[PDB]
């Protein structure tokens, strides 16, 4: 929901950033927090609400 | 010259110039850059036609 930088690869000779993050057709309304899961010690997929 | 005889191993002797940390030799200092992604194993081509 809000990026991260993970690293720099090196771009057409350049060194240039990494994000990871969502696409945005799943991060853009309240009730898509719905689609993200976790895991768990267990080995669970545990969603949110939870 | 009792040096140009070591087999490979250029020895080389050389007096230090006028003023040790200015310039040097009425010669040219010239950069050849590199102006597009191109490669490491791009430039040394262009560098070798040159």
């Amino acid at each position: 929901w809000g990026g991260s930088y993970v690293n720099d690869f090196i771009d057409r000779g350049r060194v240039k950033k990494v994000y990871v993050m969502s696409e945005a057709k799943y991060r853009m309304l309240p009730d898509d927090i719905g689609d993200w899961y976790v895991r768990a010690a267990d080995g669970q997929m545990v969603p949110f609400s939870a | 010259r009792a040096f140009s005889q070591i087999k490979d191993a250029m020895v080389f002797a050389f007096n230090l110039p006028a003023i040790v940390e200015l310039g040097t030799a009425t010669g040219f200092d010239f950069e050849l850059i590199d102006q597009a992604g191109l490669g490491h194993e791009k430039l040394t081509q262009a560098r070798n036609q040159l």
